[PDB]
This record gives structure tokens, sequence and C-alpha cells, in this order.
């Protein structure tokens, strides 16, 4: 199963890497986060 | 002893002696760039049963290499890899000497983080000429780095003193490696990317930075 | 190793014996189960082809024959030769193995043959024929019967005995006048001896019988001399006693074979004597494992003091330690004699920190065999057990830390162990009270306190003399003083008594005429010996009614059978050396 094996190896070595971003104003707008730490906004990929 | 499934000796050996720390100097940088054949730093790693090199033992520097290995395109032959690396080092050495005369600062301090990042750029063949002034350590590697704001967020990112990225690989997996039982495990040391960790001057301020930082 | 062959020849000095005097062969010899047991011994017996070596030995003895009236050897070299039924075999040899060396002159003590005659369907070289019926053949001065023998039945053995008579008649017709012939006594029957006596004793001037024994069987070899020369050959008392000896020995070997374990069978642990081995993986001994401890205690109970080898090997992700040993009937007796199940300390096991590779089971632990000293100790142990009797209090002199005698002794009767060196065994588990005294085996005054019924002094009398530096006679007098302390009605003491004239055995012991002592280089020790007459006189003085009997260890393989029960191979030379030492070191039964 060469093609399938190659596809699996690629997925393992190449699946995209997510990241996160800080957001919101606590002094005035406080935190709207519910299940996550304050000011944290998840990102589907890592940001450069 | 036996805890869980593991039985251990009650008699133990606890050493009381640790080696003293040594600062890095410009002459050290030059010697490393020279990469003397008498003591070339790179060490080949062989599958224990085969005794055939399947990996590379990694020391200092080259700890700034974080890019995909496919981009690096290392030569398959260990000797060929050495020859190509030696040619690159010689050319880089002429360039470094031109940028800074050896007579001015034979053993002057330089930024180790900067040195590692420069190694990564040269390996990916990216221009670090802009960062060359930044290479010399002026006073504090942390202070100098905090001052720098140039380059991609991805290439290197420090939030003030805090900076989270991957240090250089402990081992380099070679083409021969088959993940054999006789093959030694690299414990993810071979991985080009294993993790990003935040370096900072003070633990208490670091914790304050991490007060809401994801844990 | 080599087999034992018993050879006898006609002796005029020997008193004549009658065909009636000779014993009948046992019916059990033809029992099918008995045959399977003999086959099992044959499998358990390791040796070179029995037939080839037997022919060489018989031929050398035949070459040793001398005619008395002639004053010259009966055999004349280069005389016409006859080999009956030479067999090539399915082996592909194509002829009898003994024949090849004789042709090549590779056999010592063999004069060159002028001619060699070959017969037999199997042998390509030999005339291909079956000797079942009479056939035309050449006349040869020497006849050797090697024909393969097929018999219709054991009942047909009477008919077979008649056929053997026919075989003998055929041998006579084949032989030249004044000739000789050899016939193996494949089956011995009283009727067979009677027939040979009735019609053949006159025909051959001389006769000899040799039984080469590699395995237990009643087969014999008959040799005929002065064939065609009238003779008064008849059975003799000594020959008859030799035959009786053979029958008794065969009976003993057969009984031992009846106790034999299956050859390379699958061991389920059923055998009283069988390998004991179990595997422990990732055992934790930090506190009382109990389960591991219980398994170890059970293994020890099974071993009964047997040697156990332990290997720790890691498989399926875990290191595993296996202890390997062999259970025995005597060890089983010790296990049965345990009143309660004992427990053991594993600190040494916790101390153990090493790995041993796995191994594949084999019934025999090792092929070394037993040292002559070990063999003599076994002879003494077997003798003591035979001396073991119902309702007897026991005292043992020179008792070891192991005290194996206690395992041998039944629980009902009390026993005493005494020696200078402290013992290493534990007595709590014993079903019945056992007595061990921490006093010098030669120590004194404890006897005055002790009540006496029966006492033993095995393998310690010479050592006692060496320790006290006393002469054997002097040691015996000190022993008589202890005997004054002693009250045993029956007393047995191992004694260095040179009943036989002193004769040294090369490589084992050196005996000094000037100093009456036995010095054994093999064990590197010297112990004194003393005159029997003085000791006997002292014993009669000590007790007027005292009766002391010389103990005959020899003539018995049952102590060797005890070694077999220990799965120990036996060697005749070492046993013979031990027997000679026993003649000069008998055990005194009083």
């Amino acid at each position: 199963a060469p093609i399938l094996r190659q596809w699996a190896e690629i997925i393992h070595r190449y699946w995209p890497n997510p990241s996160q971003i800080r957001y919101g104003a606590p002094n005035v707008f406080g935190s709207a986060n519910l299940f996550t730490p304050p000011e944290v906004l998840l990102l589907p990929i890592d940001h450069q | 002893a036996n805890v869980w499934g593991v039985r251990l000796a009650d008699s133990l050996s606890s050493p009381t002696i640790e080696t003293r720390t040594r600062q890095y100097t410009l002459h050290d940088l030059c010697s490393d760039l020279d990469a003397n054949p008498g003591r070339e730093p790179w060490k080949p790693l062989r599958n224990q049963r085969t005794n055939n090199i399947v990996a590379v033992q990694l020391f200092r520097p080259l700890q700034g290499l974080v890019l995909d290995t496919q981009l690096y395109g290392f030569p398959g032959a260990f000797d060929d890899w050495e020859r190509f690396m030696r040619e690159k080092l010689r050319v880089l050495k002429y360039e470094v000497l031109r940028i800074y005369p050896i007579s001015n600062y034979s053993n002057e301090h330089v930024n180790v983080f900067v040195a590692n990042a420069l190694v990564g750029a040269f390996l990916s063949n990216q221009a670090f000429y802009d960062l060359l002034p930044l290479l010399i350590i002026n006073d504090t590697m942390i202070g100098d780095l905090l001052g720098t704001g140039a380059s991609l967020s991805q290439f290197f990112q420090s939030h003030g003193d805090v900076l989270e990225v991957a240090a250089g690989r402990k081992y380099l997996q070679m083409e021969n490696y088959s993940n054999d039982d006789d093959d030694p495990p690299l414990f993810a040391k071979d991985l080009s990317d294993y993790a990003k960790a935040f370096y900072s001057d003070t633990y208490e301020v670091l914790d304050r930075f991490f007060w809401t930082h994801d844990s | 190793g080599d087999a034992l062959s018993y050879y006898v020849d006609y002796n005029r000095s020997h008193r004549v014996v009658l065909s009636s005097e000779l014993p009948q062969l046992p019916d059990t010899y033809f029992d099918g189960d008995e045959q399977y047991g003999r086959s099992l011994f044959s499998l358990a017996r390791k040796i070179g082809d029995r037939s080839l070596v037997k022919d060489t030995a018989v031929l050398k003895h035949a070459y040793q024959a001398i005619d008395p009236n002639t004053g010259k050897e009966y055999l004349r070299s280069r005389q016409s030769v006859a080999y009956f039924g030479a067999s090539a075999g399915h082996s592909g040899a194509d002829q009898p193995l003994v024949i090849e060396p004789w042709i090549q002159g590779k056999i010592s003590g063999v004069p060159p043959p002028s001619s060699v005659r070959q017969f037999g369907y199997d042998v390509a070289r030999g005339a291909i024929v079956d000797l079942a019926r009479p056939f035309p053949s050449g006349d040869y001065q020497f006849v050797y019967s090697d024909v393969d023998q097929v018999v219709d039945g054991h009942d047909d053995l009477s008919i077979s005995s008649g056929l053997v008579e026919s075989l003998l008649s055929s041998c006579m017709h084949a032989t030249a006048p004044g000739g000789s012939f050899v016939v193996k006594i494949n089956f011995p029957t009283r009727p067979v001896w009677h027939y040979i006596e009735q019609k053949i004793l006159p025909n051959i001037t001389s006769y000899m019988l040799i039984k080469p024994f590699v395995t237990n069987n009643v087969e014999l070899f008959f040799v005929a001399f002065g064939v065609h020369q009238h003779s008064s050959l008849t059975w003799t008392s000594g020959v008859y006693f030799f035959l009786v000896d053979h029958f008794y020995r065969y009976e003993t070997l057969s009984t031992i074979s009846r106790q034999l374990p299956s050859f390379g069978y699958v061991d389920d642990g059923s055998s009283v004597t069988g390998i004991e081995t179990i595997s422990i993986e990732n055992p934790g001994f930090s506190n009382m494992t109990q389960a591991a401890r219980i398994g170890i205690s059970g293994l020890c109970a099974n071993v009964g003091n047997a040697r156990k080898s332990i290997a720790i090997y890691e498989s399926h992700g875990a290191r595993v330690l296996t202890i390997t040993s062999r259970r025995s009937p005597a060890s089983a007796r010790r296990k049965s004699r345990l009143r309660y199940l004992p427990l053991i300390d594993p600190r040494s096991l916790e101390v153990q920190a090493r790995t041993i590779l796995p191994a594949d089971p084999v019934l025999f632990e090792n092929v070394s065999g037993a040292s002559p000293h070990v063999c003599l100790t076994m002879m003494y142990n077997f003798e003591v057990s035979s001396a073991v009797y119902d309702g007897d209090v026991v005292l043992d002199l020179g008792t070891g830390p192991e005290a194996k005698i206690l395992e041998l002794i039944p629980a009902t009767s009390p026993v005493t162990c005494v020696d200078i060196r402290p013992t290493a065994q534990p007595s709590g588990c014993w079903n019945v009270r056992t007595t061990f005294l921490e006093l010098d085996y030669l120590s004194d005054g404890w006897i005055t306190g002790v009540r006496g019924d029966i006492v033993t002094c095995m393998l310690s009398l010479g050592a006692a003399a060496a320790g006290k530096s006393m002469t054997f006679d002097a040691a015996f007098q000190q022993l008589i003083k202890v005997l004054s302390k002693s009250t045993a009605n029956v007393v047995l003491v191992q004694v260095n008594c040179p009943t036989d004239v002193v004769r040294s055995i090369k490589g084992y012991l050196e005996i000094d005429s000037t100093n009456k002592r036995y010095r054994f280089p093999k064990f590197g020790r010297d112990e004194p010996y003393s005159d029997m007459d003085a000791l006997e006189k002292i014993c009669r003085t000590a007790w007027p009614n005292c009766s002391i009997t010389w103990v005959p260890l020899s003539y018995d393989l049952r102590w060797t059978r005890l070694a077999l029960l220990e799965s120990t191979t036996l060697s005749s030379a070492s046993i013979r050396i031990a027997e000679l030492m026993y003649k000069y070191m008998p055990i005194m039964r009083i």
C-alpha cells in the first residue's frame, strides 16, 4: 500500500500547526472568555 | 523497592559534584566556525545491532535550526555531508572575518541566541547580514535581544525578555534510520520541531507573564 | 563406558557339577513388559557396538588358550577359520565390524590368519545363507558362531533348544578333527545344558563360557575346545556358582530397570524423581511477598535438599527468574516427614541483582558421575539403610551439617547426630522429634548422661584419630572407654581394618606398613589403621556375649541402585577401588 502509506506519513509530518492570540481590554471591557483563560483567542495556525 | 511495575534498589548513588559554567568568547566562535578536523563536532550515530551510522549526534552550535528538514536538504552520504558543510563553513568564515577584523576582538563576547539564529539562516541560505551587527554581544544577550525588533515573527519572537521557540536538535536522524529496536531512540531530539519554550531573566516576572498565559 | 563380560573355563580342581544343579532361567525373561524394560535400559545404556567389542575380547581369550598335555597353547595360528552368519547389517558395513580390524591386523593379541571364511545372508562377503537348516560347507579348524538367530516362540524355545542341538551338530560336522568351535549361548535352558552334557561333553576336549554384559540379559557364550577329541568335560561347582551369580546380578539389574523413568518422556512432574523448575517474573521482595515465598517454600519441599540452578531472563517486557532442580523419592520421603509447611527468608534473593539466560530441560543434570569417595559414602549409606530396622533408637558419629541419614531414616524411630562441626540443617519441620548434639563427635561424658539403644560411627573413626593424634589401636581403646559410656546393644563403627593384606590402589590412596594408616592422595588425607585381633579381644572383654560381624558391602549393586535413584551413572573401576578400600576399611557390626 505505497500510496496510502505515503499519504499517512505526510499527514503525520505535515498537518498544520495552530497558534493563539491575546485580545480584549480587562480594565474597561473585562473578559468574555468562557471555557478558556482570559484574553486568549485560539488560531487555526501558528502566526509569524 | 517496587513502585507501580518498576522495582528499584534501596541503595542509591547521589553525586555532590557538578562542573563549573564557562562563558563564550569571540575566539570560541571563530574556533567553532573553523570546525577543526582534529575535533570535528558532529558525531555519526550507528544502530547498536548494525553498528551502522543511522543518525547524527548534535552538539553546539546549530541549535538555531528550526526549519523543515526538507528545506535543509542535507546530503545523504555522511562524508559528502561533511565536505559540503566544510565548504560552507570556510566561505562563511571569510565573510565573518571581513565583517569584523579578528585583531579588534579576538575573544569578544557574542550573542549565543544570535549565533544559533544566524546558523539557521545560513543553512536555509537566508541573509543575516542585517543581523550581523546584532551578532556581537554588547552587554546582555537578553538586553540586546529585547532591543532587536527586526525579522519575521516566525524566524524569532521574544515578548520582552520572554522568548518561546525550539533549541537545536540533540540528535539528527539520518536516512538509514528505520526506527529499529536496535536503533537508539532520539526521544524527539531528532525532530526539527519538538516544542517552543519561553526563556526569561526572572522566574517571578515570568510567572506574572504566565498569570493568564496558556498552561 | 565399557561393559562387564564374565568368562569361565573348565577347571579340573573344581568339583564336578550336575546338569540338575544348574538353575532354570526365569520365565519373566520372556515377559513382554520385561522386554520393554530391557529395551529402555538399552536406550539408557551408552556404549559402542556390543557385538564387535565382544568378538574381539572373545578372540583374544581364545588366543590365550593353552593345551596342558601338549605344554603348548591349544590355538595354532593360521588354522582353518569359521565365522558363523557374519552380518553386514542395514548399517552398510557389509561385514562384521570385528572382522575388518582382524583382516587389517588392527586387533592386539591376534596372530595373522592363513584364511578367513565368511557366511551369512546379510554379509555381502560372507556366503549368503540362513543357518536354520543343514547346508553344505567347508571344514575349518576354528568355528565362531555369529549367525542371526530367529526362534518361533518361547514355548518353541524347547524346540529351539533342539534346533541349537542341531546347530551344535552342524558345528561338529563343519569343524576338522581335533578342531574347536565357538557358539554364543543366546538362550540358556536347564534342558539345553542337559542335552549338551548328554551328547557333547565327550566330543570337545575343553570348554569355556563368557557372558559379555552391556545390558541386563541371560545370553551367554559357549566355547568348545578339542572338538573331535574325546573329553570328560562336565559341569563344576565353581562354574555353577558363577552361573548363580549371573542370575542374581541379572535379577537385580532387571528390578532397577523396572523402576526406570520414561526415556525423554514429557515430564508432567508425576515422577517421584523428576526435574523441579518454576519461573518468577518481576518478583518484589521489599516486604513479605508470601506468594513468592510460598512458591519458593514449595519448591524447596519438592527438592528435599537437591541442588537448584536459577536463571532470570526478560521476555514480553519483563525479567523472569526460573529455578531448576530435580525431585527425588528420598527427597519426597523428607517432604512427607515434614510435620508442617515451613517458610523461608528471601533477603539473599532481594540481594540478588543479576540476569540469567533461559535454558531447555534435559533429564540428566550432568554426566560427571560419582567420585570413588562419594561412591564409598553411598555404599556406607546403603548399608546403614539396610541396617535400618523397626523400633530402633539411633546414634550417628561424624554427622554432617546436611545429615542426609535423617532423610533416609524413617520418622517413627528416634536417631542421634553427633560431630565436632555444627550442622547447617533446620529441624522444626520434622514430623517426629529428631536429636542432634552440638558436641565433638569424639567428645565425652555426654554418653554417661545419654541412654543407649543403638549407635553408628560412619566415616569418622579415622578422622577422630587424626584430630586426637592417636594410634588406631589407641583410638580404639579411647573408643572402648566411650563404649563403656555407651549402652548400644547393636553397634556399627566404620573401621580402618586391613582384613586383606595391605595393597595400594594407584592414584587414590597410599597405605603405610611402617605407620599403620591409610593416606589417600585422591582426598589428600592420612588416617591410621590397626590389627583386627587386638580389637576383637578388646571387644570380647568389653562384652563377653558381644558378637561382631564383618560387613560384606561387595557382591551388591543396590548402593549403586541408590545412585541410579539419584540418577547417577556408576563406574566399575572406582567401585572396585572403593571395595578394596572397604576390605581394608570394613564397617564393624557388633
